[PDB]
């Protein structure tokens, strides 16, 4: 069986159900069966959001840096909440907020009911595969047919980049409020001179 | 009441003035650095600092100089004297339910043994000690045994004289 | 029981099924089980009172450190809202004493008779907003429309609640307590505190420990 | 239809006219206050009718609807389309009195159930009632026509609370700016 850490005692509720079970809990944070599916569910989300703001934050990062983008590139990913569009600040906001509302509610009275969000509201032909489950919906998700050919197998390869995304999302975030410097730059910095420049060294000449 | 306020008193001035006065010809008999000197030295500092609390504290004074206290909750309150009855009666009520709350407990555990008279007069002190310490909390159980009726003793197993 | 406040010592019996229970009771104040009941509602509006409170201090002040808004800091919040305000002072306290008369009178009625706020002519024809939960604290119906009492966390929730409650509780009589003995915000506090840890606490700011009952203060200094 | 598809609806909501489903509140519980509240909806959703087509026919005819009372307080006489209209705000509210306390005391006198919500008889002419196959399908149009209308006029109420101008006239700054000029914007509706 894979682990996190070969050797070592495994929690007895991690028996390899989950997709990616490397029986990694040290804090035994999801022991009720249902604060699990919840986590399940709330990994997924967070890393399918992480992947999406992970590529986002990695091609305007070495467009600004090449040229191939436009002015809008060449501001940091930080930065660019103060480039201007054609729609205020406080509109963009309220939109997104009033489609995440529906697309969110329908994904949580899936997540209640399996089932019960599967169909076109306006088009009674149009349902989704039935048997889905709460995080992997079917039908119009998976336009190509992917989901056949080692589904275990693709779910595995889905929460490793999840994981390295969220990692890499959090970096991100740390990196701009320690050097405040761009991913790119900062990966630069580790090129020129790795001994010197990383996260000992610099965090000793900051204080 | 028709007084005046002790830091703006002719009175109370004039007898702290007096009390040091008697102090100071008390100690120009003695040399300095010796005990006796000290000693008045100290009187006369702590009457001083006595003198600006009392006039520091918004007493008011009489015609005699002298502080004088104001006791309805009413003129307390909207006069900034309640310092002066009220809070300490509120401190003593709740010291005073506490020592007969404790008094009660002690008596009503005593009165569940083999020998009652014998808890009164020889202390069970790890007892004591525990219901002593278990008074902070009378109020909410002394309201909660008057709300419940068990407070009191009924009429009819209390003993009376004929009437 | 979640746990043990004093580990080896034996915890009361009644205190067993509570949710949030530690078996803390030194003082024995929940021993009749109508007390019990009493100061487990009255923890809960307490604590929800609390949560409210240290929310509307805390993230304001967060806001303000870092730069988001520009808000009255708390023990000053008063002044400026009241001359800015529409309503008067006294019309103000008038309109709240009438409308917590209401609802307190509601909520010590249902806590009297569990769901008679929710009968046939309790309400005028609105009594199904309170039909209650049939539990000690946890009214339900409005104050609970996105239904999450009937989700398999209820518990845990119960749980969350208390404790949460309890660390709000805290926090509030700290920010009054460090208000009157420092003079400053509590994120002025954390910042001192941080900046200084071993000199900026609550043993130098000339309050909390009086020069009169602690002599030796004066004295072991440099 | 249903209001939130999957969710459980109550079960006392089922066989009702215009009925989704949509009482997470349980307000409909009791059959005495459920029958009430249809009476209560339908009388609601019909004055909502006339709120609107009023507030909108008049102002698609050239006559605001909250500056239609604005000649009693500042100064002037009330006007009906082009027409010299008569009488006086004080003698207004007597014939206001008069007309609808004298209506609606005979709306609830009867001992009916069904005659509360749908009257009929000299209520309806040009036909209409019927049997059963087309007066429940315009009973469903009731409620939900009436639904938007209420929804409406508490929009037109809102917009004037915020914007301080007509609907009409908002539609417009609605389609000249539809990114810079909608509820977010001003600093009304959402403050900071
Ligand atoms: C939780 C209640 C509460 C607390 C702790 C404070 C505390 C404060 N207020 Mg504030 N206020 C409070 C409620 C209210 N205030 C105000 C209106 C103002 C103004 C306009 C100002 C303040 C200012 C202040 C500060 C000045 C010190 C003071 O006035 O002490 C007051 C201490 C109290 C404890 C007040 C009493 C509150 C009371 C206990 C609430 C409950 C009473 C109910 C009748 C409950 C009775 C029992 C029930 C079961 C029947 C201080 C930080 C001012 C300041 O900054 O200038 C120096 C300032 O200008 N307050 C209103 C509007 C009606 C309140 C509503 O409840
Ligand atoms: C779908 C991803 C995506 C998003 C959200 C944007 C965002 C934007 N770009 Mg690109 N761009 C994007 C993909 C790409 N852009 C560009 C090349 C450019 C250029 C050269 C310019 C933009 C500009 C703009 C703005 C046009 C309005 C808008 C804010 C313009 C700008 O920055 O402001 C007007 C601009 O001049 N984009 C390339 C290279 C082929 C892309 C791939
Ligand atoms: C022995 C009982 C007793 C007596 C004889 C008084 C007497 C007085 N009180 Mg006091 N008080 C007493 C107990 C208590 N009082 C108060 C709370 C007050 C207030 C809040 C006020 C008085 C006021 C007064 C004065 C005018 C009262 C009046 O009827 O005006 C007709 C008068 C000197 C008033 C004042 O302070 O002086 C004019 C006033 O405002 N009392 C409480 C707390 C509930 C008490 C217990
Ligand atoms: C358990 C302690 C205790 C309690 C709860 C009471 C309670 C009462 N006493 Mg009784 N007493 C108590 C001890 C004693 N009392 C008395 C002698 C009297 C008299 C002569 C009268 C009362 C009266 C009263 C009543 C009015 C309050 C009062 O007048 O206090 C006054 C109390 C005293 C003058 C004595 C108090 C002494 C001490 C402070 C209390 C004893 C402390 C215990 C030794 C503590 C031990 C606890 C430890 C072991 C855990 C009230 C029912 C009066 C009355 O009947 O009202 C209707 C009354 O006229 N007590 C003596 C002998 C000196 C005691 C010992
Ligand atoms: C007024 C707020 C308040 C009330 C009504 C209660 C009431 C309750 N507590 Mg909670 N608590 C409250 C605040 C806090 N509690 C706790 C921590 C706990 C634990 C860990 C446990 C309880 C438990 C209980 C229950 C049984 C014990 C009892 O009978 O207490 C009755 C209490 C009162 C009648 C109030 C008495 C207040 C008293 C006047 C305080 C005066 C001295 C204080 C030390 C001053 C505070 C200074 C502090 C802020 C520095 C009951 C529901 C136990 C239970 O089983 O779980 C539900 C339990 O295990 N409480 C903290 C964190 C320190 C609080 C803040
Ligand atoms: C215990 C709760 C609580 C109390 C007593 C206060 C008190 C105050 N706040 Mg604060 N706040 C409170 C919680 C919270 N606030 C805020 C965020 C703010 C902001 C951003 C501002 C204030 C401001 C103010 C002041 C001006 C009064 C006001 O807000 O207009 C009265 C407003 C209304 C009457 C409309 C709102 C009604 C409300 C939605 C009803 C909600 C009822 C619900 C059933 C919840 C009931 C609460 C529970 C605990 C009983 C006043 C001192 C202002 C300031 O700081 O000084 C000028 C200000 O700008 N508060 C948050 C979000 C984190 C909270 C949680
Ligand atoms: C919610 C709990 C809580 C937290 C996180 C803080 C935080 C802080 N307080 Mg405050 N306080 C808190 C509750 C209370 N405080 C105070 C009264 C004061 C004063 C008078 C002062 C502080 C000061 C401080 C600073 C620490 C130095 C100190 O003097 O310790 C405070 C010492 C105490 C004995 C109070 C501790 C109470 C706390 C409930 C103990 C329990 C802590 C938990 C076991 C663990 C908490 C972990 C955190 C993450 C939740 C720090 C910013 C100082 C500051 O303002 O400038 C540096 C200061 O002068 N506190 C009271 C009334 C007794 C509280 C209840
Ligand atoms: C003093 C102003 C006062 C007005 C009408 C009140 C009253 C009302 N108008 Mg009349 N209006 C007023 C001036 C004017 N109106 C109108 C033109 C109309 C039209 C066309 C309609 C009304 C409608 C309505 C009613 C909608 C609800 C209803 O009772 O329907 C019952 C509402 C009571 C509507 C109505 O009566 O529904 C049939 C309607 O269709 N208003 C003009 C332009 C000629 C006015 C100036
Ligand atoms: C969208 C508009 C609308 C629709 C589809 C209906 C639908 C219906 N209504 Mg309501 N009404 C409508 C607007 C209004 N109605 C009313 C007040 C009434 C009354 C008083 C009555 C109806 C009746 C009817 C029924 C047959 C008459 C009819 O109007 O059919 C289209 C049918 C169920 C009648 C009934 O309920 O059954 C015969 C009846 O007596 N409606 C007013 C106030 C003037 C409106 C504006
Ligand atoms: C169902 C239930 C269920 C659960 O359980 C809970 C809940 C959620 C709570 C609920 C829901 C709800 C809703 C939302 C309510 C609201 C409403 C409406 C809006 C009303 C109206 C109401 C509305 C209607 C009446 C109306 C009115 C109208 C009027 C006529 C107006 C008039 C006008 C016009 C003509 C114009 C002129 O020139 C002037 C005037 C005169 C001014």
């Amino acid at each position: 069986r894979a682990s996190w850490l070969p050797g070592s005692e495994i929690p007895s509720y991690l028996k390899g159900e989950l997709p990616g079970d490397f029986g990694f809990d040290p804090l035994r944070l999801g022991e009720d069966p249902a604060a699990l599916k919840w986590y399940q569910q709330a990994e997924l989300q967070n890393g399918r959001w992480a992947m999406l703001a992970a590529a986002g934050i990695l091609f305007v990062d070495l467009l600004g840096h090449l040229g191939a983008g436009g002015p809008a590139a060449a501001t940091p990913w930080f930065k660019a909440s103060d480039f201007t569009y054609f729609a205020p600040t406080s509109t963009l906001f309220i939109v997104e907020l009033l489609l995440f509302a529906w697309v969110e509610v329908r994904r949580y009275q899936d997540m209640v009911k399996p089932g019960s969000t599967n169909q076109d509201p306006i088009f009674s032909q149009y349902s989704l595969p039935s048997g889905n489950e709460p995080g992997y919906p079917g039908g119009i998700f998976d336009p190509l047919g992917y989901s056949k050919g080692n589904m275990a197998e693709l779910k595995l390869k889905e929460i490793k980049n999840a994981r390295l995304a969220m990692l890499a999302v959090l970096g991100f975030f740390v990196q701009a409020k320690t050097t405040g410097k761009t991913p790119l730059d900062s990966l630069s910095s580790h090129l020129a001179d790795p001994w010197s420049n990383n996260v000992f060294g610099i965090e000793h000449a900051r204080l | 009441s028709g007084l005046t306020p002790c830091s703006e008193s002719k009175g109370f001035a004039k007898r702290q003035k007096n009390e040091i006065k008697a102090l100071t010809k008390r100690l120009k008999q003695y040399e300095e650095g010796s005990a006796p000197s000290l000693a008045l030295k100290a009187t006369i500092e702590r009457t001083e600092k006595r003198f600006a609390n009392y006039g520091n504290a918004g007493l008011l004074c009489g015609t005699d100089g002298l502080p004088h206290l104001i006791s309805d909750p009413g003129l307390a309150l909207r006069f900034g004297h309640a310092g002066e009855t009220l809070i300490p009666t509120v401190g003593f009520l709740y010291i005073a339910g506490w020592i007969g709350t404790a008094g009660r407990d002690y008596l009503i555990a005593s009165k569940g043994e083999a020998k009652p008279r014998e808890k009164e007069y020889i202390i069970d002190v790890p007892l004591a000690l525990k219901i002593s310490a278990q008074g902070a909390g009378w109020p909410f159980r002394v309201i909660r045994e008057l709300q419940k009726g068990t407070l009191l003793e009924k009429d009819s197993n209390i003993t009376v004289s004929p009437r | 029981k979640a746990g043990n406040w004093l580990p080896g010592s034996k915890t009361p019996a009644y205190l067993e099924d509570l949710p949030g229970s530690y078996g803390f009771d030194p003082l024995k104040l929940g021993e009749d089980p109508a007390s019990l009941k009493w100061y487990v509602q009255s923890e809960l509006v307490h604590s929800r009172f609390a949560m409210a409170a240290v929310a509307g201090i805390l993230i304001p002040e967060v806001l303000k450190a870092f730069g988001a808004v520009n808000l009255p800091v708390w023990y000053e919040a008063g002044k400026y809202a009241q001359e800015s305000s529409p309503i008067p002072f006294n019309t103000l306290i008038a309109l709240e004493i009438f409308a917590f008369n209401f609802v307190e009178i509601k909520r010590w009625q249902d806590f009297k008779k569990p769901g008679s706020q929710g009968e046939e002519g309790s309400f005028v024809g609105l009594e199904g907003f309170f039909k209650g939960t049939g539990e000690n604290g946890y009214p339900g119906g409005v104050f609970d429309p996105l239904g999450l009492s009937k989700g398999p966390g209820y518990e845990a929730m119960k749980l969350r609640e208390i404790k949460n409650g309890r660390l709000a509780m805290l926090a509030f009589i700290g920010f009054a307590s460090q208000y009157l003995a420092t003079g400053k915000g509590p994120i002025e506090n954390l910042l001192d505190h941080l900046s200084n840890p071993l000199a900026n606490n609550f043993t130098t700011n000339g309050t909390s420990l009086p020069a009169q009952a602690h002599p030796l203060l004066s004295v072991l200094k440099p | 239809g249903n209001w939130l598809p999957g969710s459980d609806t109550p079960a006392y909501l089922d066989g009702l006219p215009g009925s989704f489903g949509f009482d997470p509140f349980g307000l409909g519980s009791t059959p005495a206050n459920l029958q009430r509240f249809q009476e209560a909806e339908l009388v609601h959703s019909r004055w909502a009718m006339a709120g609107v087509a009023g507030a909108l026919g008049a102002e698609l005819l050239g006559q605001d609807w909250y500056q239609a009372p604005l000649w009693a307080v500042n100064g002037g006489a009330p006007t009906y389309l082009g027409i010299p209209v008569p009488f006086n705000l004080s003698t207004l509210l007597a014939i206001e009195f008069v007309a609808i306390a004298g209506a609606e005391a005979q709306r609830n006198a009867e001992p009916d159930a069904e005659k509360r919500k749908y009257p009929g008889g000299a209520f309806d002419p040009l036909g209409f009632s019927k049997d059963s196959k087309v007066l429940e399908e315009n009973k469903l149009k009731e409620l939900k026509n009436g639904r938007l209308a209420m929804l409406a006029f508490v929009g037109f109420i809102a917009q004037h609370a915020a914007t301080g101008k007509g609907p009409l006239e908002a539609l417009k700054l609605h389609l000249a700016d539809p990114w810079g000029a909608n509820f977010a914007t001003n600093g009304v509706s959402i403050p900071y």
